[PDB]
């Protein structure tokens, strides 16, 4: 059995655009492990982020969590892109600064 | 309400000789003692900076345990393709989870030892702790086999003896840990979605442990919509439910004889 | 007519392997020299079975298979149709073993009677209907489970157990005269002998593979049924950010692999839509809205393992 993922994206704190905080992409109970996880910004993918090594839950499903330290603004919105094998096209998600 | 797990986890790489082989241990959801194959000079590698006082046998008395529990599963993985006619070139995974829980007051709760092949459970040790339950055709032959070996008698050994004390070692030698002791500070927000489909949402946010209850009320059932727990990348975790006047939003957390209360402020 | 020889040849595995065989069953009741390797003559008398319409099957998948269950020798054989069939458990008794008599190869055992088979008698079997069932989330299961045990061997104890998500937990369990359930109050209210179990309203717990385990006078086995639950989701689309913006929400829905695109009319199957962060309901079942920007009429169509159903709203200006 092949478990789709379950994909959250937030931020450390509650954004006012003001000042520097972290932001991250939590996917968690999927299987299998061939996941391939990217952070885009405004389209474009961010470079180098930092890939955690991988993990496992209590239901065989594993769970990664990528993250970055930057500073958000008012007039730039954020995505994360993920394809697992279970779907076959990349699901995007927008980050909900609300 | 605490508990030690290890995740043992072997995975074929087709074209490529030595399968990944990897482990992974917990205190509740903490991490610690994680171990790879691919990394420089393998061994055992503390995560925590708690773990990083236990002494050298520690390390490589378990990293043979490593090696043994390594060597095991590259051997199982040909006798998977063996018994199953699959195209070899695919990759499949064979997971191995072992761990006990115990409670705080020291009577131990429960224990667990399960494996599970490519996503689907294999067999598992039953809550009676000395019967198998197997959950495939191939898994059959296995738990009879193992019933006649008697295997229940050392794992309940493992999982009674050493694996308690072991546990009672992490939670009892490293106290630092866990005084966080969950200080969410919780409160609700509030927009209009348009035509009414709008939604109040109760935040506890920077809390540990994460296990947490949150509520609402005037709601109590049905109703609401929540999220799974996320943990934050300070270490602490967050979490927000949200409700389709006079609406409350009670929250179970570790602290003073007080719950929650919060209203639209 | 009534009376049927069944044949149905499969593989021999045993470790402590590779060796093909052909189990019989001599005859049935059925309303309306060559391959071989290895073979074994199987009555089923002092034994009957339910549906045994296992025949004129288009061949041109049953799977069965053996295993031997270590004077007289004992096996258990379990054979699965593939697809929407039946799956029998059986152990397999031979005659006591005498001094006079010694005829096998290899592995020196008995007995291979002059006819060239081992001719021996079924004893006890288990039997399921059903092997994969589907419901809703507020629906009621029936997940039988018949048995059949010859005169003597008698019962001691079956248990219902399940395993999910990594971790199982006793559902059922009796003895020779009472039983308990566990949560739901699920009974079953019944030489073949039934256990069917029915589950009343499901749970997304309830969601996983059900196991119905037997434990006899010498002997214990076992069937399995797998249960899987979905829930139709609910649909709504609305519209905002006023320049402008769509969110085409899902709720209430399980599993987890839903697949949503969009159309613009005046078709264009406009192919890019952005989702958003994954939400879900106490019960467990799940809820996401995929948002959108509008342009001056659309269709937001929504597949999941249930059936489709697409909606739109106009765009004005």
């Amino acid at each position: 059995i092949q478990r789709t993922p379950k994909i959250q994206v937030y931020s450390r704190h509650p954004a006012e655009n003001g000042k520097s905080n972290f932001l991250n992409c939590y996917v968690s109970g999927f299987h299998p492990s061939d996941i391939e996880v990217d952070l885009l910004k405004n389209g474009e993918r961010i470079e180098k982020v930092e890939h955690s090594d991988l993990s496992f839950s209590k239901d065989w499903s594993f769970y990664l969590l990528y993250y970055t330290e930057f500073t958000p603004t008012e007039k730039d919105e954020y995505a994360c892109r993920v394809n697992h094998v279970t779907l076959s096209q990349p699901k995007i998600v927008k980050w909900d600064r609300d | 309400s605490h508990s030690l797990r290890y995740f043992v986890t072997a995975v074929s790489r087709p074209g490529f000789g030595e399968p990944r082989y990897m482990e992974v241990g917990y205190v509740d959801n903490t991490e610690f003692v994680r171990f790879d194959s691919d990394a420089e000079n393998p061994r055992y590698e503390p995560r925590a900076r708690w773990i990083e006082q236990e002494g050298p046998e520690y390390w490589e008395r378990e990293t043979r345990r490593a090696k043994g529990n390594e060597q095991c599963f590259r051997v199982d993985l040909r006798t998977a393709l063996r018994y199953y006619n699959q195209s070899a070139g695919g990759s499949h995974t064979l997971q191995w989870m072992a761990g006990c829980d115990v409670e705080s007051d020291g009577r131990l709760l429960r224990g667990y030892w399960q494996f599970a092949y490519d996503g689907c459970d294999y067999i598992a040790l039953n809550e009676d702790l000395k019967t198998w339950t197997a959950a495939d055709m191939a898994a059959q032959i296995t738990r009879r086999k193992w019933e006649q070996a008697g295997a229940a008698e050392r794992d309940r050994a493992y999982l009674e003896g050493e694996c308690v004390e072991w546990l009672r070692r992490y939670l009892k030698n490293g106290n630092a840990t866990l005084l966080r002791t969950d200080p969410p500070k919780a409160h609700v927000t509030h927009h209009r979605r348009p035509e009414g489909d709008v939604t109040l949402r109760c935040w506890a946010l920077g809390f540990y442990p994460a296990d947490i209850t949150l509520t609402w009320q005037l709601e109590l059932t049905q109703e609401m919509e929540l999220v799974e727990t996320r943990p934050a990348g300070d270490g602490t975790f967050q979490k927000w439910a949200s409700v389709v006047q006079k609406y409350t939003c009670h929250v179970e957390h570790e602290g003073l004889p007080e719950p929650l209360t919060l209203r639209w402020g | 007519w009534r009376a049927v020889d069944v044949v149905l040849d499969c593989f021999l595995v045993k470790d402590g392997d590779r060796a093909r065989a052909s189990l019989v069953l001599k005859q049935v009741p059925v309303l309306d020299d060559f391959q071989g390797g290895t073979l074994a003559q199987d009555d089923p008398p002092i034994i009957f079975e339910a549906s045994v319409d296992l025949v004129q099957i288009p061949q041109a998948e049953v799977t069965c298979e053996i295993s031997r269950y270590f004077t007289a020798a004992w096996f258990m054989a379990n054979v699965q149709v593939s697809g929407g069939g039946p799956s029998i458990s059986l152990v397999m008794k031979t005659p006591r073993v005498a001094k006079n008599e010694v005829l096998w190869h290899p592995t020196l055992n008995l007995p291979l009677s002059p006819q060239g088979t081992v001719r021996t008698a079924v004893e006890f079997q288990v039997m399921t209907q059903t092997q994969s069932l589907s419901f809703l989330l507020g629906s009621s299961a029936s997940l039988d489970c018949g048995f059949s045990m010859a005169p003597g061997l008698d019962l001691i104890s079956v248990e219902w157990r399940l395993q999910h998500k990594g971790r199982g937990q006793l559902v059922y369990s009796w003895t020779a005269g009472q039983g308990q359930a566990v949560r739901k109050g699920a009974t079953l209210e019944p030489m073949a002998r039934d256990a069917s179990l029915t589950l009343p309203g499901l749970t997304i717990q309830d969601e996983g593979t059900y196991i119905c385990q037997i434990t006899t006078s010498l002997y214990r086995a076992q069937q399995i049924i797998q249960l899987n639950i979905q829930a139709s989701p609910k649909v709504r689309l609305s519209l905002a950010n006023e320049l402008p913006t769509l969110i085409c929400d899902i709720a209430g829905y399980y599993p987890l692999d839903v697949v949503v695109t969009w159309t613009r009319e005046e078709p264009a199957q406009v192919s890019g839509a952005s989702f958003s962060s994954l939400r879900q309901s106490v019960a467990g079942t799940y809820s996401i809205s995929s948002s959108l920007t509008a342009e001056p009429t659309y269709t937001c169509q929504v597949t999941h393992i249930s059936l489709e159903e697409p909606l739109g709203a106009s765009t004005q200006v």
